[PDB]
């Protein structure tokens, strides 16, 4: 419309063509004061061959719609008819283009080689190239100075000021400004272009970082308002370190005066327990780690965690330290830091921060991401929709091909390949040589049946139909790979082809229609992957070039800097190792590559992890979400009857009640809390043992009660078939059985007395919001029972090719506590023990494909990855030592793994739970399911009308005081100066920082009573001025609570002053007044967007988050049995273990987001040295369970990281495409509220209708979507009001009319016969 | 007697490290400072193939 005007724009004597190139042409125009036959209604070919080329481009060039056509256009701005016009003829050749694109893709080859003598003589020609083609394409049309001309379009915008840049580096510049050469790999973007369909993937990939500013400033805006509260809770708290007592009578000064100072602060008298790196912190808090005997805890005493990167105590580093715990990435040690500091009672800091950070402000970027892709890919397919609209020899084969046709047969393949697999997966290292010899006789049968086999299928079908279809072409190449194996066996040189065995793995695809149809949309949707596969392994190689030329020198000038003087095993000093340094950022994990960048170097690292981070994590990976969601989307019994039939109908008044079903809930939830004080500490509380013992008699009768009561009442037949009531059924056998142990002998099983926490499910389902959260855990969970056993089996490839590289290996040689020993001390297992050291094998191993599934999971989950990758590359042989490096390329191995694996295999998760959500709220909502796309849009506008009233304008009193209070309570620039000074009362809390100095703090206390009674005055103000009116505003009873607790702290301050007015809940409250800024902008569009989306799903976020708490309570009250006595290994510890309830949920609150459970897993799963129960004296043992540890922890990954931690995300997508689709088709809902604030302008009172003159003024006076200008009078007479009598009307009938006048002027025919049928359909 | 690295069993004995055939090991060999059995296990080496040895337990 308006680019279609633009485009005749361009057509009358403004910018006219001078060549053609659609479908190989290259014609020659002008601009029409002297042209050459370029056409006008004809379509010629006899004088030109540049018109003979234009009339194959009479309609090839406008094929689909215009855009298969470049013209030079500058319409002769500077006379085109010299020299310049052999330039245009060649820039439109098609050999040049294919030129400058091959001197890229070899430039790049010469970059990730380290430099030579032949460098300098190369970097020059491959620069005297780049320089021809900018001085051709601007001598062939160019300048700044007019439309069409050189420095328009952003490609030619890249080649100049990448040019300039290689024309500085080669002058004067030598050792200033040296950083500069690193940009000569953006050039590389170019090569985008080659692959098809880049279009639908860069344009979404434009139009999702255009789209994030109205989101970035909101995040930059939360952001400060937690550097902030973080800044005052936690400033000196993370350098706490136990200090020893002062020698009493020692070897040291007398008078602790100065000797105080120096015998605290040196660095031999903290603690440092046993060869560790940094120092453990403590607290004088009451669950906070304490401090061993005769030393102390102390806050100063210089030396800060992490090198001195990670604190609070600033507001440049409370700005990181906040933003790498919204990220999540390596937060248990922030998280462990700060419980263990300030004790455990702020969790309610971090439940806050990733809540609010990364459940929902990473949600709204998965969103717009989402959004922003499927916008791209709609419009692609209109596109579609415009290309589219021999007598003995046939004897036999009758037989043999009687065999090969029937299921029979086909069953008969299929259970061969079934069994083929598992001889795959059975072997391992070190196995019995009887059991080894089956596993060899096996692949002589199996390549035996397969050879058989493909040579029965081509005689019985033909040797010329049976390379028709895929699959039998795939069945011959594994005969021939087969064939050659029983051959190359006796040559023994090398076994490759002994790696395509592992081919007819694929083999079972063709058999059941789960992996069959999942295999079918991977090739039905092929250009989609490959394009984002390549633009994700395209920043990787900018950013790695980039790194590797910045921070490359550093990492080997000064190594002495990093601990032992080596250098790391991730670091920028190669190309290998700078792709995967950039690799693994983009897996999440850039907060420990950053320390170390910045130990080494400068300030510069911080703007590099970040933007690789907010690239490589937050679009890159959002929009491999979003192509998931668009290609999956896929005698006398009469009077005995009086008696029977007498309890049954008076039982089944019981279960209606309203009484008797809140009785039965109330005592499941009382009954629970006494099932979470039974810890390490009750076997000495006598009075809690005899609770808890006779509350398990009183459960016994209540249990039993209420199932005969149910039986009662629902009857046999529908009890028993019920899901709910065999969860009653289980608990009450589960509850008959303790009581007949008990009894008779035996005392009670204590994991059958905890089977009624699964009892709280069935009121946890009756809770307001809950019934949509636990309907779609419902209906997807035989959803993802398909995703797991397709899941199984792409992992089981991997599992059994990483036996077949890396069995037998992982041991190495150990010294007597832990350290590992070197290469030429000891090379094998001969030189380790007659030494008498010890040849220990690593935890996390590849022998067996169990070991290979849990050591496989690690690196899915990024936790525990460093590990096994480090185990990995040094790998060389089964029997001697690994050597560090040597094996460099197994990297290779675990980057197909992760992109095949974890980006697309364990994001499917969150592709059901966004299908399913989508649609089982439209249900809960009443909707009609299938209904329209459109036609929702006009119910949603039609259903807000109905349920409107206006507002009661404030009712001003008549008093001296009350009427110059409330003139001055009420103003739009008094709301506005009470604003601009919360904001000035918190940027000043942000200049705050550790041991500032008493001067500084002179001013910024005298400034902090400044703005104290400034809001006193206007608590007053608007209290003088609005009577009760006041205490209904959220943020004024904030801005209330504020003051009364600031004026109790200054005057009356020594009142008791124990612990009342204590400083820290002061400054929760001033920042805390920062949130009516959220209350504040109506200007920004683009943010209340996002509030306003945010709002409506903060009921069902938190209904998501209060599942995830009873989950958190089961398996708290279940570790608490099982894990309670393990002893100290990794990461459970004297702080952070199973032992009390509230030791539990600060442990899977962290696990939660599976951080960390790999080092919680090595603790809860360790049978090696410990000792045993001895039940006949107590001791319960402090002995770990390998098969119970591994059962605990792997289902609950599958329930709170990979369905419930989704859970959020499908929630925020499914409300934040209903809000995008209300201002693009029609009235958000405060388009509504905005009616009735100008409503109430002109009708103050409780009153429904207004003067008939005054509309004139109404639909000028308000904002768009709903305004009408002057003259209006002719657009209200077609509108057609109802007028009641005395010149009245009435306001839902002028909102029904703003309504059908914005879907007229928009929607012409889907709208004025749609949304008039609605609205009569509900009045 | 512990003399040097000495192996007790029947003829045809063949050594630690040394390819043996089900059965095809010794009893016990004095190896690393202690008197150790043999059994003939099974290692792994390159894709699907194992190589088998006489080996400690
Ligand atoms: C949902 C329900 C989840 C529960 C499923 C987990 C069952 C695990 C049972 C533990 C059995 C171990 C017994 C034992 O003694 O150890 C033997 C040995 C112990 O070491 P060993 O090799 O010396 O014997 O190890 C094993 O055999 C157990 C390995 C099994 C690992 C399975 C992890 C699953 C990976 C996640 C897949 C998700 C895809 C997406
Ligand atoms: C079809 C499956 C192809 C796998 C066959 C490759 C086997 C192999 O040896 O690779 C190791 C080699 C490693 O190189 P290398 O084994 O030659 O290392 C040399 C070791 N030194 C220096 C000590 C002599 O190549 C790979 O690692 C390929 C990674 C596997 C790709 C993942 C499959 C998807
Ligand atoms: C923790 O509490 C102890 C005492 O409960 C504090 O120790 C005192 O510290 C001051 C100076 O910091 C010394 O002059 C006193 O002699 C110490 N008294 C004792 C009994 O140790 C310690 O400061 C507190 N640590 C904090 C708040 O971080
Ligand atoms: C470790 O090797 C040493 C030799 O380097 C062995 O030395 C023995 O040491 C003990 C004392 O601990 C002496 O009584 C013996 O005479 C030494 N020889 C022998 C053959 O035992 C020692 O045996 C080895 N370590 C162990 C634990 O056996
Ligand atoms: N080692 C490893 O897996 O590296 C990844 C990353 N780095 C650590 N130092 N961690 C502490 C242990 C851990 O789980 O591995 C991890 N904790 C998180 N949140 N990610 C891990
Ligand atoms: C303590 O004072 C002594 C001088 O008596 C000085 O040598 C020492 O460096 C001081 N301690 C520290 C940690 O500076
Ligand atoms: C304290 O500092 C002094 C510096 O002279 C040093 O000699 C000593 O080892 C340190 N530790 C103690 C316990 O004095
Ligand atoms: C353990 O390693 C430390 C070095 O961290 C070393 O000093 C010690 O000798 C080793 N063995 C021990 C602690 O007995």
């Amino acid at each position: 419309d308006k680019g279609r005007g633009a485009n005749k724009d361009r057509d009358g004597s403004a910018h006219p063509d001078q060549a053609l190139e659609q479908g190989s042409r290259l014609p020659a125009r002008m601009r029409n004061i002297f042209p050459a036959e370029l056409a006008s209604t004809p379509l010629e070919d006899f004088d030109p061959f540049y018109k003979n080329k234009k009339t194959f481009v009479v309609v090839t060039k406008a094929g689909d719609i215009f855009r298969f056509s470049g013209e030079k256009s500058l319409w002769m701005l500077d006379p085109f008819t010299p020299i310049r016009r052999v330039a245009i003829s060649t820039m439109v050749q098609p050999i040049f283009s294919y030129f400058i694109m091959i001197t890229i893709l070899i430039h790049c080859i010469f970059m990730i080689m380290p430099a030579t003598q032949t460098t300098y003589i190369l970097e020059l020609v491959f620069l005297s190239i780049y320089t021809i083609e900018v001085v051709v394409k601007v001598l062939a049309r160019g300048f700044i100075l007019h439309p069409f001309a050189y420095l328009r379009d952003p490609w030619n915008w890249l080649d100049f000021l990448v040019t300039l840049i290689g024309y500085i580096t080669l002058v004067v510049d030598l050792g200033h400004l040296y950083a500069l050469r690193a940009f000569r790999v953006l050039r590389s973007w170019r090569t985008v272009t080659i692959v098809p369909g880049w279009r639908t993937i860069v344009d979404a990939l434009s139009l999702s970082i255009t789209s994030l500013k109205d989101l970035v400033l909101l995040l930059l805006f939360s952001l400060f308002v937690f550097a902030v509260l973080g800044l005052q809770i936690y400033m000196g708290v993370l350098t706490q370190k136990c200090v020893k007592h002062f020698p009493a009578d020692g070897s040291w000064g007398n008078f602790t005066d100065e000797r105080w100072f120096n015998y605290t602060s040196n660095s031999s008298h903290w603690y440092i327990p046993d060869d560790w790196i940094e120092y453990p912190l403590c607290g004088n808090s009451s669950g906070a780690g304490m401090c061993p005997p005769g030393y102390t805890c102390l806050q100063g005493y210089g030396g800060n965690p992490n090198y001195g990167y990670t604190s609070f105590d600033t507001f440049g580093w409370a700005f990181l330290s906040v933003f790498r715990l919204v990220t999540l990435d390596y937060w248990e040690d922030l998280y462990q830091l700060a419980l263990r500091s300030a004790g455990p009672w702020h969790i309610l800091f971090f439940i806050i921060v990733v809540f609010y950070g990364t459940f929902c402000f990473l949600n709204f970027i998965l969103a717009v991401v989402v959004m922003s892709y499927t916008h791209m890919v709609k419009r692609a397919d209109e596109e579609k929709a415009a290309e589219r609209e021999c007598v003995p020899w046939q004897k036999l084969q009758g037989a043999i091909g009687a065999v090969v046709l029937s299921p029979f047969f086909e069953l008969f393949i299929a259970v061969i390949i079934v069994l083929n697999i598992t001889f795959m997966a059975l072997d391992h290292h070190d196995m019995n040589i009887e059991f080894e010899r089956i596993l060899r006789t096996g692949n002589y049968i199996f390549t035996s049946i397969y050879i058989v086999e493909a040579v029965l299928k081509i005689i019985a079908l033909s040797p010329k139909f049976y390379f028709k279809d895929s699959w039998n072409v795939f069945d011959f190449i594994i005969v021939v790979f087969a064939i050659l194996e029983l051959g190359l066996e006796g040559v023994q040189g090398l076994s490759v082809f002994r790696s395509f065995r592992l081919l007819r793995v694929f083999r079972l695809a063709k058999f059941w229609p789960t992996l069959n149809n999942f295999m079918s949309v991977m090739t039905k949707s092929y250009g989609a992957f490959v394009n984002v596969m390549y633009v994700m392994f395209l920043l990787l190689f900018i950013f790695a070039i980039i790194g590797m030329q910045l921070f490359g020198m550093n990492y080997i000038d000064n190594m002495e800097r990093f601990p032992d003087g080596d250098l790391p095993r991730w670091n920028f000093t190669d190309f290998l190792h700078s792709f995967m340094i950039v690799f693994r950022a983009l897996c999440g994990e850039w907060i420990e590559s950053m320390w170390d960048c910045m130990l080494v170097g400068d300030w510069s690292c911080i703007p590099f992890f970040v933007a690789v981070f907010f690239v490589g994590n937050l679009v890159i990976l959002n929009l491999l979400i979003a192509l998931l969601l668009n290609n999956y989307g896929s005698a006398r019994d009469s009077s005995v009857q009086r008696m029977w039939s007498n309890i049954r109908r008076v039982c089944f008044l019981l279960a209606k009640n309203k009484y008797f079903q809140k009785f039965v809930t109330a005592v499941l939830v009382i009954t629970s809390v006494l099932l979470a004080l039974e810890d390490i500490y009750l076997p000495q509380r006598p009075v809690l043992v005899n609770i808890t013992l006779y509350v398990d008699y009183v459960l016994t009768a209540f249990f039993v009660i209420e199932m005969i009561i149910m039986l009662f009442a629902v009857g046999f037949k529908k009890y028993f078939t019920s899901k709910w009531y065999w969860l009653d059924f289980i608990v009450v056998v589960a509850y008959l059985l303790n009581f007949v142990l008990m009894c008779a002998g035996i005392e009670a099983l204590q994991t059958l007395r905890l089977l009624r926490v699964f009892r709280l499910f069935r009121p946890l389902s009756k809770v307001n919001g809950m019934q949509v959260v636990t309907s779609t855990l419902v209906e997807a969970v035989p959803h993802i029972f398909n995703v797991i056993l397709v899941g199984i089996f792409f992992w089981l490839v991997f599992a059994i090719m990483g036996v077949q590289l890396f069995a037998g290996k992982f041991y190495k040689c150990v010294d007597e506590n832990s350290t590992v020993l070197s290469h030429e001390i000891t090379m094998d297992r001969n030189d380790c023990l007659h030494e008498n050291y010890t040849w220990e094998n690593s935890p996390m191993n590849f022998d067996h494909v169990g070991n290979a599934y849990l050591s496989l999971l690690q690196v899915a989950t990024f936790k525990g990855w460093l590990q096994i990758m480090n185990d990995a590359i040094d790998s060389r042989e089964v029997h001697k030592q690994p050597i560090r490096e040597t094996n460099i390329y197994m990297y290779l191995y675990f980057i197909f793994f992760i992109v095949f694996g974890s980006f697309f295999i364990l994001k499917l998760f969150v592709c059901i739970l966004i299908d399913i959500f989508r649609q089982q709220r439209r249900k809960a909502e009443g909707l009609s399911a299938t209904d329209s796309r459109t036609q929702l849009i006009y119910r949603r506008a039609v259903m807000r009308t109905m349920s409107a009233k206006p507002v009661k304008r404030i009712p001003k009193p008549t008093c001296h005081p009350q009427s110059l209070m409330y003139d001055i309570s009420v103003n739009r620039k008094f709301e506005y100066t009470m604003m601009i000074l919360i904001i000035l009362n918190v940027a000043v809390m942000a200049i705050d920082h550790y041991g500032q100095s008493m001067e500084f703090s002179e001013v910024l206390d005298y400034l902090n009573l400044i703005f104290i009674i400034i809001f006193f005055v206007e608590c007053v103000i608007k209290v003088s001025g609005l009577r009760h009116h006041y205490f209904k505003d959220p943020w004024n009873i904030i801005d209330f609570l504020y003051v009364v607790l600031a004026i109790a702290g200054l005057m009356l301050s020594d009142v008791i002053e124990k612990y009342f007015i204590s400083p820290t809940l002061l400054r929760i409250l001033r920042i805390l007044r920062v949130g009516r800024l959220l209350r504040y902008f109506q200007s920004a569009r683009g943010m209340r967007l996002l509030l306003l989306a945010l709002r409506k799903a903060l009921r069902t976020l938190f209904n998501v988050s209060f599942l995830l708490f009873v989950i958190m309570f089961v398996y708290a009250v279940f570790g608490m049995e099982f894990f309670m006595h393990i002893r100290d290994a990794g990461a459970i510890d004297d702080v952070y273990n199973f032992k009390t309830f509230g030791q539990s949920i600060i442990l899977l609150f962290q696990l939660a987001t599976s951080a960390g459970w790999d080092g919680v897993y090595f603790a809860i799963a360790n049978e090696e040295d410990c000792r045993a129960p001895d039940h006949e004296l107590g001791y319960p043992g402090n002995c770990g369970s390998r098969a119970l540890g591994i059962a605990y922890l792997v289902s609950y990954l599958i329930i709170t990281c990979l369905v419930v931690i989704n859970m959020y995300a499908a929630v925020i997508l499914d409300y934040v495409l209903e809000v995008y689709e209300d201002s693009k088709e029609g009235l958000t809902d405060d388009d509504y509220d905005m009616f009735f604030e100008v409503w109430q302008q002109f009708d103050p009172e409780a009153t429904q209708y207004i003067r008939y003159d005054q509309l004139s003024e109404l639909l000028e006076a308000l904002q768009p979507p709903l305004q009408v200008q002057k003259p209006n009078k002719y657009k209200i007479l077609s509108m057609n009001i109802p007028i009641c009598k005395d010149d009245h009307i009435f306001y839902k009938d002028v909102l029904e009319a703003l309504v059908k006048d914005v879907f007229s002027r928009r929607g012409s025919p889907v709208e004025a016969g749609d949304v008039q049928a609605p609205n009569v359909d509900e009045a | 007697s512990a003399k040097d690295g000495d192996v007790e069993g029947p003829a045809g004995c063949k050594k630690y490290d040394v390819e043996c055939d089900s059965g095809e090991c010794c009893q016990k060999q004095y190896l690393w400072y202690k008197w150790r059995p043999l059994d003939c296990r099974c290692l792994k080496s390159g894709f699907f193939s194992s190589k088998c040895v006489c080996r400690d337990v």
